[PDB]
This record gives structure tokens, C-alpha cells and sequence, in this order.
């Protein structure tokens, strides 16, 4: 199951 | 960060034994790419090429293959062609190596 | 060989024009691909690629479609914020990538958590060791790491790798056991080749192994001793390598090959045979 950036910062 | 290539068959060749001429290409970067495996200097049609992946130091590998058989005098090659370069690179197989 | 891993491979290449760019995730687990999402599919969509994935029902595939459409959508957003930390042309060809993972310890709980960030090829961001600090690569990534800090990023990551990271790994393990234990044992050959007047080049020949791990020697008398080519994919699944020294005529017999591989009940010892 990969990663959620989505829930965080985006560069 | 050019291509990185080995042309190799998957099994110890024989001449008149069908096998599978393979094109590794590897440690490039970007992605885009253009690979040909060549028969007497002539592109290879339908040939196929693995899925685009990376390795854990960013670059990009691919395997491109076909079947072939090995001959005394057929004069088997891999050529890229790729941002990177100032030119074609063209490795010879060796069934040697 | 080693600790058990997962990892999530995803890359983002823009486009030219209004296009979206293109995304794509690979995950491993015990470095063999396992999944695979692309946006340039017809029906995007995370698919099983190894095939002890098809375990798994209807609602995890949506749900990771879901996430992979959340994750292009992330892509897409820090590439453009990118353009403008460097000041590039729009418009133009530029590549993001990520690699995230863990590795497990002996207790089935998280041994190492990876978390890290490339533009154009090279290091961006990273996630340190320690799961709370970064490393900021360049100048421009001194403006991610600020945000980053500010908004307490690390600990949303450090809870995914920690948690779900090694609870699906767990879960894949098990589901892939029957196709993840079995191995393939090298199949070893020394070749003769003429190198020069009075030398030899003897080649040690390791084919069709699986996994890729693999430890190639040469040893005069016993002793150890080099040209080795890079572990290449055979095509089949399986891998080659070969290791190859250059030995005075008449000698051949005093040099031996050792092949170490973890599908081998012992290693393997071998001599050139004429």
C-alpha cells in the first residue's frame, strides 16, 4: 500500500 | 548520466540454437529513450521492451528483447540513442560476454 | 538476501501544452515488482504484477486507484511549484520522483523507513534516518524544507512507515509465500578465451538465479583475488552475472570460481574443465 502525500505539504 | 549497456543472449548461444537476444539499458536519465537491436546493421521490427522502472539512484533501466538465432556470420547489435548522448551508441553482442 | 522490503517507485513527467503530466508507480516488494499504476493506460488503474496480487478483492484495487489519482494530482502541483523555485521555462520536459519504503527487522516492526525526493534525476529532499529531520539537497529545496517543518510533514510520513508501511508488507509476505520462497539456484561454467601471448581469460559464468543477490569469486591456490559485469535480468524472471580474470598459460588449473547464492544448500566451487 503506498504513501499518501496528499494528506501533507506539496513541495 | 549516459546509457549504461550489455547485449547478451539469455542462454549460452549455439549456433543454429533459437534463443533471446537482450539489450540492457541502464543508469539514464531522462526517462525518454529510443533503443534498437540491429540484424546486419538493420533495425529489428517488434521488438518488445519492458515497462519503464528505476533504480534506488534515481536512473532508469529497460530490457529490450527479441527471439533469435545465433549464426556464424549475422552481425548482431544494440544502438541508443538518447539526450545524453552527442551520438548513436552501438555495443556489438558478444556471445562471449 | 537481507531484511524484507516494500517500496514505492513514482515518477512524474511533464508534458507539453495543457497535458497533464504523465505518473506512474511501481511497488516492489523484496525488490520483484508487484504493482503497477500508469496514467497513460487506457483505464488507469493500480493492476496486480505479480500474480499472487490477485488475492487480493475489488475494494483494495479502488482504493489504491484512489490514491494513485491523489498522488498524480500531488505530482502535478510540486512540479509546478518546482518550475518556480528554479525559474524555468514553462511548458517544457521536467521529472519528479519519489522512492518511499520500508525495511523489516526481526520483530516484524519497522528496522528503516525511506522517504525521499528527486528533481531532474538529482537529490531534492530527503527524510533522514531519524523520521523527524530532513535533508534539503540544494538552494531550492531550502524552501520545501521550511514549509515542511512549519507544517509538521515528517510526522505524517514517520506514522505511514511505521504503521501501514510494514502492516501491508506483513500482509503481501504472507500472500506471496508460496511464489516468494521458492528460488533458483545459479547454473555455473567456467569459458576459456585467448587474451594474449602467454595469457588467459578465464570467465565464471552465473545463470538463470533468482533472487538477484549473488556473490562471485576467483581464487589462485585458495587465495582470494577482477572484471565483473553489472547483475543482468535473463528475460525469464531470472538473473546472470559473470566474473572473469586474466591467467598465465598453463596455470589454468590453479584458479578456482566460488558462486554464493541463498537458492544453494552450499556454495558452488568450479575450475576451468578442458
Amino acid at each position: 500500500s503506498g504513501p499518501d502525500n496528499g494528506a501533507v505539504a506539496v513541495l | 548520466r549516459t546509457p549504461k549497456i550489455q547485449v547478451y543472449s539469455r542462454h549460452p548461444a549455439e549456433n543454429g540454437k533459437s534463443n533471446f537476444l537482450n539489450c540492457y539499458v541502464s543508469g539514464f536519465h531522462p526517462s525518454d529513450i529510443e533503443v534498437d537491436l540491429l540484424k546486419n546493421g538493420e533495425r529489428i521490427e517488434k521488438v518488445e521492451h519492458s515497462d519503464l522502472s528505476f533504480s534506488k539512484d534515481w536512473s532508469f533501466y529497460l530490457l529490450y528483447y527479441t527471439e533469435f538465432t545465433p549464426t556464424e556470420k549475422d552481425e548482431y547489435a544494440c544502438r541508443v540513442n538518447h539526450v545524453t548522448l552527442s551520438q548513436p551508441k552501438i555495443v556489438k553482442w558478444d556471445r562471449d560476454m | 538476501m537481507g531484511p524484507h522490503s516494500m517500496r514505492y517507485f513514482e515518477t512524474a513527467v511533464s508534458r507539453p501544452g495543457l497535458e497533464e503530466p504523465r505518473y506512474i508507480s511501481v511497488g516492489y516488494v523484496d525488490n520483484k515488482e508487484f504493482v503497477r499504476f500508469d496514467s497513460d493506460a487506457e483505464n488507469p488503474r493500480y493492476e496486480p504484477r505479480a500474480p499472487w496480487m490477485e488475492q487480493e478483492g475489488p475494494e483494495y484495487w479502488e482504493r489504491e486507484t484512489q490514491k494513485a489519482k491523489g498522488q498524480e494530482q500531488w505530482f502535478r502541483v510540486s512540479l509546478r511549484n518546482l518550475l518556480g523555485y528554479y525559474n524555468q521555462s514553462a511548458g517544457g520536459s521536467h521529472t519528479l520522483q519519489q522512492m518511499s519504503g520500508c525495511d523489516l527487522g526481526s520483530d516484524w516492526r519497522l528496522l528503516r523507513g525511506y522517504l525521499q525526493f528527486a528533481y531532474e534525476g538529482r537529490d531534492y529532499i530527503a527524510l533522514n534516518e531519524d523520521l523527524k529531520t530532513w535533508t534539503a539537497a540544494d538552494m531550492a529545496a531550502q524552501i520545501t524544507r521550511r514549509k515542511w517543518e512549519q507544517s509538521g510533514a515528517a510526522e505524517h510520513y514517520k506514522a505511514y512507515l511505521e504503521g501501514e508501511c510494514v502492516e501491508w508488507l506483513h500482509r503481501y509476505l504472507k500472500n506471496g509465500n508460496a511464489t516468494l520462497l521458492r528460488t533458483d539456484s545459479p547454473k555455473a561454467h567456467v569459458t576459456h578465451h585467448p587474451r594474449s601471448k602467454g595469457e588467459v581469460t578465464l570467465r565464471c559464468w552465473a545463470l538463470g538465479f533468482y533472487p538477484a543477490d549473488i556473490t562471485l569469486t576467483w581464487q589462485l591456490n585458495g587465495e582470494e583475488l577482477m572484471e565483473l559485469v553489472e547483475t543482468r535480468p535473463a528475460g525469464d524472471g531470472t538473473f546472470q552475472k559473470w566474473a572473469s580474470v586474466v591467467v598465465p598459460l598453463g596455470k589454468e588449473q590453479n584458479y578456482t570460481c566460488r558462486v554464493y547464492h541463498e537458492g544453494l544448500p552450499e556454495p558452488l566451487t568450479l575450475r576451468w574443465e578442458p
